[PDB]
């Protein structure tokens, strides 16, 4: 009977990039989702299949918590059946999504005067990603047909650009710290529920 | 594996890089504009060099994709806007020569040192001097001296520079597969590859000439009225049936006739409308002015301003300790950061100017969803039209009575309507022939139909034939009187003002027809008309992703430029001028001159 480490997940100092989103396996603890519901400090809290306030008296085998940072108008890509540079090349969710997404504005922390160019995201890829797969490669993308030998040149460019986060940019370009939960069911016993 | 996929990926990379680079550049420029120091200018110039170098390198990388093998219209538009490098096509020595020529012309125009022959130590600069002299003074000899002295001091020096400039620009344009530099400018209104919405570059000249031929009668009546009133104001220096002297037109060149309002007022005893005192009484400040502008814009259904606008914009003069430029501007810094830089006093003119700038900002916010290379107006003459229609809709007495700045018992009559319409014609109809004649002369000199030993001759006879304005002093072939204007000497296109003047009235007429306005068009208010707001946003949200003809059809229903809305706007003043000038000769003879007695 322990409180799940949501403090070092939400209240954490720095969130990972969207192309290298942090994947933490939480289990063997007691998590009250009602305080997360009533935090009222998030701008997006949406999931289907089970209501969050009704999910409190339910549990499954294991739960996964995905966390990253994206722009403001890129949180809409975190949903099943969506298309975008985040939903395809950076973070894909299956149509049978069982958890939901927690996103909030984070200009006070992730935006600095002069530009916070430390957040990255993958722009190009030879094929779209499958649901729940990570790609942190650093190879050069070949847009043309000739090999460029791992060097950037004509039709060759590093497929990893940086988010330019400024404190003054509009909401459609402000950093939004996104947390994504996942509730999977297996043949094992249920260990994490209130 | 194809070429279009590579072009799309390259455009994606370029957009995502250039957005951050341009954001940094505009941010440094803003830090300079609101805080004038030396390190701020250093940072602004450094960011500008970075942005220009990036643009040149990206044009170099983009010139590797042929347009003839690209099917997508948006990708083709972006590739065409990115491939036009500019002066890098010419040689290096010729490029540096042209740059030095432009810089020299700009410097001679900006630092013109003209002084009277009575005392050489003290004399007046252009801005705080010659402008106020030509705008407020009334002595004939004084205005003539100012005009002739500025001409002989600026154009006489700019003539050979302008000749070499013309030659180098023609060389650069012919190197870019254009016919001349005028064709390069007309390439702004060019549309290709869109069945049913095409527009050639000579079709622009054709439609401009047709629209001006249709405007001719109203301008002739206005010119007759102004000539009569100026003959009343100048008893022995204006012929009753001739042209108007060039220095009696309200400014250095005669671009606008706004400064002849006091001399040409219809009913001088009737008080013109002004809501400054009602603002002073009700404790009106900049914040209240901009809040009322935002409310006017949200009443038509357009979204209100963002929080960053109210948090970052400079709406008041920041005291005395820190100096900043006080020119009103609408700032689109990129990445969803819209701001307005304006030193606003408690004035009705500043109220209308704030409405104009917020219209600019609304138009900027509209097409923010378009790709980076397509975030601009449909053509060069759309932003100022979108601003001017908002200014017109907010300047009407109906809106001033709605927001409580005017008494509900105000008895508006035909006299005030005629006064307002005549002022509007002085500031609107008076600049159309000037603009058309100037752009026609510049196109014909760029083309070669005017040899360099006929420049001033053709310029002055075209002015006499079109604008109906005669010079008071004969000018030989050493003058470069066109270059005496800011736009001619600083390499700026001038037809955007004509096109904007026509487009703003087309927009006003369409928006009012969509608002179910009954009565004259000059008394129209688009406030609380969400249908009109939607009809306007349908075009505002496009940007330049579609041909400007389609964008114009999306509002006015017509694909082409037209002057019928402008004439329908000025019908009341037209009938008034027709009733007034029945006992006076209308028209001008291009032979009479104030120097041949
Ligand atoms: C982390 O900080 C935020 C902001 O102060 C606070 O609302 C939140 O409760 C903190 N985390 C925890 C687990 O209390
Ligand atoms: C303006 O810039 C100077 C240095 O360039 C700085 O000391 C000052 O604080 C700035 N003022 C504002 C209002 O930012
Ligand atoms: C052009 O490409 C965009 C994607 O960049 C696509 O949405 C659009 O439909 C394409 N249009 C044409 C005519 O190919
Ligand atoms: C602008 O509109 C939004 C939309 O509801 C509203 O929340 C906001 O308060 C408005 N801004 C102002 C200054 O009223
Ligand atoms: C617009 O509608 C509002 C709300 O009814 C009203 O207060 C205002 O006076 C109206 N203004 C005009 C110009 O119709
Ligand atoms: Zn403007």
């Amino acid at each position: 009977t322990n409180l799940c480490p949501f403090g070092e997940v939400f209240n954490a100092s720095k969130f990972a990039s969207v192309y290298a989103w942090n994947r933490k396996r939480i289990s063997n603890c007691v998590a009250d989702y009602s305080v997360l519901y009533n935090s009222t400090s998030f701008s997006t809290f949406k999931c289907y299949g089970v209501s969050p306030t009704k999910l409190n008296d339910l549990c499954f085998t294991n739960v996964y918590a995905d966390s990253f940072v994206v722009k403001g108008d890129e949180v809409r890509q975190i949903a099943p059946g969506q298309t975008g540079v985040i939903a395809d090349y950076n973070y894909k969710l299956p149509d049978d999504f069982t958890g939901c997404v927690i996103a909030w504005n984070s200009v006070k922390q992730d935006a600095l005067t002069g530009g916070n160019y430390g957040y990255l995201y993958r722009l190009f890829r030879k094929s779209k990603l499958k649901p729940f797969e990570r790609d942190i490669s650093t190879e050069i993308y070949q847009a043309g047909s000739t090999p460029c030998n791992g060097q950037v040149g004509l039709n060759c460019y590093y497929p990893l650009e940086r988010y330019g986060f400024h404190p003054t940019t509009g909401v459609n370009y402000q950093p939004f710290r996104v947390v994504v939960l996942s509730f999977e069911l297996l043949n094992g016993p249920a260990t994490v529920c209130g | 594996s194809t070429i279009e996929e590579q072009a799309k990926t390259f455009l994606d990379k370029f957009n995502h890089e250039a957005e951050d680079l341009f954001y940094q550049s505009s941010l440094a420029s803003w830090n300079y504009n609101t805080n004038i120091t030396e390190e701020n200018v250093q940072n602004m110039n450094n960011a500008g060099d970075k942005w220009s170098a990036f643009l040149k390198e990206q044009s170099t990388l983009a010139q590797m994709y042929p347009l003839q093998e690209i099917q997508n219209l948006t990708v083709k538009l972006q590739l065409q806007a990115l491939q036009q490098n500019g002066s890098s096509v010419l040689s290096e020595d010729k490029s540096k020569r042209l740059n030095t020529i432009l810089n020299t012309m700009s410097t001679i125009y900006s630092t013109g040192k003209v002084c009277n022959p009575d005392n050489p130590q003290e004399c007046l600069l252009l801005e705080p001097g010659l402008n106020e002299i030509m705008a407020n003074s009334l002595d004939y000899n004084e205005r003539l001296w100012a005009w002739e002295s500025w001409r002989s001091e600026v154009g006489k020096q700019l003539r050979p520079l302008y000749e070499e400039y013309v030659v180098l620009k023609n060389e650069m344009a012919r190197a870019n597969h254009y016919e001349d530099y005028g064709d390069y400018w007309r390439g702004d209104y060019e549309v290709n590859g869109v069945d049913g919405y095409d527009y050639s570059r000579g079709q622009l000249i054709e439609d401009v000439e047709h629209t001006f031929e249709e405007i001719k009668p109203l301008y002739e009546h206005l010119h007759a009225y102004v000539r009569a009133k100026l003959m009343n104001a100048y008893p022995s220096y204006i012929s009753p049936i001739g042209c108007l002297p060039a220095h009696l037109l309200g400014d250095m060149w005669g671009r606008f006739w706004t400064n002849l309002y006091s001399l040409t007022v219809p009913f001088g005893q009737k008080p013109n409308i002004d809501v400054t005192d009602a603002m002073v009484d009700q404790a009106w400040d900049a914040q209240r002015i901009f809040k009322e502008a935002e409310k006017f814009f949200v009443s038509v259904g357009l979204p209100n301003m963002t929080q960053g606008f109210w948090e970052n914009s400079m709406l008041t003069d920041p005291g005395n300790v820190q100096k900043a430029v006080c020119h009103p501007t609408a700032w689109d810094l990129g990445k969803g950061d819209f701001r307005i830089l304006m030193c606003t006093k408690v004035t009705m003119d500043d109220f209308l100017t704030a409405h104009h700038e917020m219209g600019h900002i609304q138009y900027d916010m509209a097409y923010a969803a378009q790709p980076f290379l397509l975030r601009n107006g449909a053509n060069e003459g759309f932003h100022e039209a979108v601003g001017e229609i908002m200014s017109l809709s907010a300047a009407t007495p109906k809106h001033l009575k709605s927001i409580g700045l005017l008494s509900p018992d105000f008895q508006e009559d035909n006299e005030t309507e005629i006064n307002f319409l005549l002022k509007q014609a002085l500031t609107i109809v008076g600049t159309l022939p000037f603009t058309y004649m100037l752009e026609k002369w510049r196109w014909m000199v760029f083309k070669g139909e005017i040899p360099k030993d006929q420049w001033m001759k053709k310029w002055w006879e075209m002015k006499r034939e079109i604008v109906g304005v005669v010079e008071p002093v004969p000018h030989d072939e050493t003058y470069c009187d066109p270059a005496s204007l800011f736009h001619v000497s600083n390499d700026y296109s001038f037809i955007r003002y004509y096109t904007r003047t026509l487009y703003q009235f087309q927009f006003q007429e369409a928006l009012c027809q969509a608002a179910k306005h009954e009565g004259p068009l000059h008394k129209c208010d688009i406030s609380n008309s969400t249908e009109a707001g939607q009809k306007l946003f349908n075009m505002l949200r496009l940007g330049k992703s579609e041909p400007w003809t389609l964008a114009l059809e999306n509002v006015v229903g017509a694909k082409n430029m037209n002057v019928r809305p402008l004439l329908n706007y000025f019908e009341p003043l037209f009938t008034w001028l027709k009733d007034q000038n029945k006992n006076s000769f209308v028209g001008w003879s291009t032979d009479w001159s104030p120097y041949a007695d």
